[PDB]
């Protein structure tokens, strides 16, 4: 949802910046 | 980059990686000294890669420095991405060549509808085009009232939109912090979207000519 492009690895929603969720393959978009 | 094509190398000159333990955000060098990138790719230490064009392979025309100072713009605001424009200075200068020169700062903003060039190593979402190897997209930039009308009351004077209502072509992640240049000068600085190329969510970009008063002020504070 606002989501900034940086690549940033993720387990959970909450490892992401604002409203990025952690996408099936690992990654916050 | 998605909707782009694989970039002559060293055509963007300009452009950075940073880097710590892998490629997370691009920027753009403005002088021997200094980088600009988005103020959310802040990290307290990182090393910026010049001089790339594949960056998983050794080229010969790279440049690996340390930063000595990572300033984020003093009113850059987390919780809706706003200011979002940082300094970077380099531990020791760039040495300028074929592969590694400056970009000018803007002389003034630049009106809807110029013609701009983005690039960067981020996402590409095709099995096609090698997000390894620097990714080239003309977009233009779009009015105040599209870019409003795609995110109602989100955006602010820092902020502008730029790419094809229509979608398929955009930044992505991993391209944040990189740049957008409109006729030799850096306009803007990739910065957050829904999504990547979806119709109606174009990519918002950092204004970089209103910040030209702190970014020249502070690239000679110290
Ligand atoms: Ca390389």
């Amino acid at each position: 949802r606002v989501c900034p492009r940086i690549l940033m690895e993720c387990k959970k929603d909450s490892d992401c910046l604002a409203e990025c969720v952690c996408l099936e393959h690992g990654y916050c978009g | 980059i998605v909707g782009g094509y694989e970039c002559k190398p060293y055509s963007q000159p300009h452009q950075v990686s940073l880097n710590s333990g892998y490629h997370f955000c691009g920027g753009s060098l403005v002088n021997e000294n200094w980088v600009v990138s988005a103020a959310h790719c802040y990290k307290s230490r990182v090393e910026v890669r010049l001089g790339e064009h594949n960056i998983k392979v050794t080229e010969g025309s790279e440049q690996f420095i340390s930063s000595s100072r990572v300033i984020r713009h003093p009113n850059y605001s987390s919780y809706n991405i706003d200011n979002d424009i940082m300094l970077i200075k380099l531990s020791k200068p760039a040495t300028l060549n074929t592969y590694v020169q400056p970009v000018a700062l803007p002389t003034s903003c630049a009106p809807a509808g110029t013609m701009c060039t983005v690039s960067g190593w981020g996402n590409t979402m095709s099995s096609t085009a090698d997000s390894n190897k620097l990714q080239c997209l003309n977009i233009p930039i779009l009015s105040y009232s599209d870019c409003n009308n795609s995110y109602p009351g989100m955006i602010t004077n820092a902020m502008f939109c730029a790419g094809y209502l229509e979608g398929g072509k955009d930044s992505c992640q991993g391209d944040s912090g990189g740049p957008v240049v409109c006729n030799g000068e850096l306009q803007g600085v990739v910065s957050w979207g829904y999504g990547c190329a979806e119709p109606g969510n174009p990519g918002v970009y950092a204004k970089v000519c209103i910040f030209n008063d702190w970014l020249t002020s502070t690239m000679a504070s110290y």
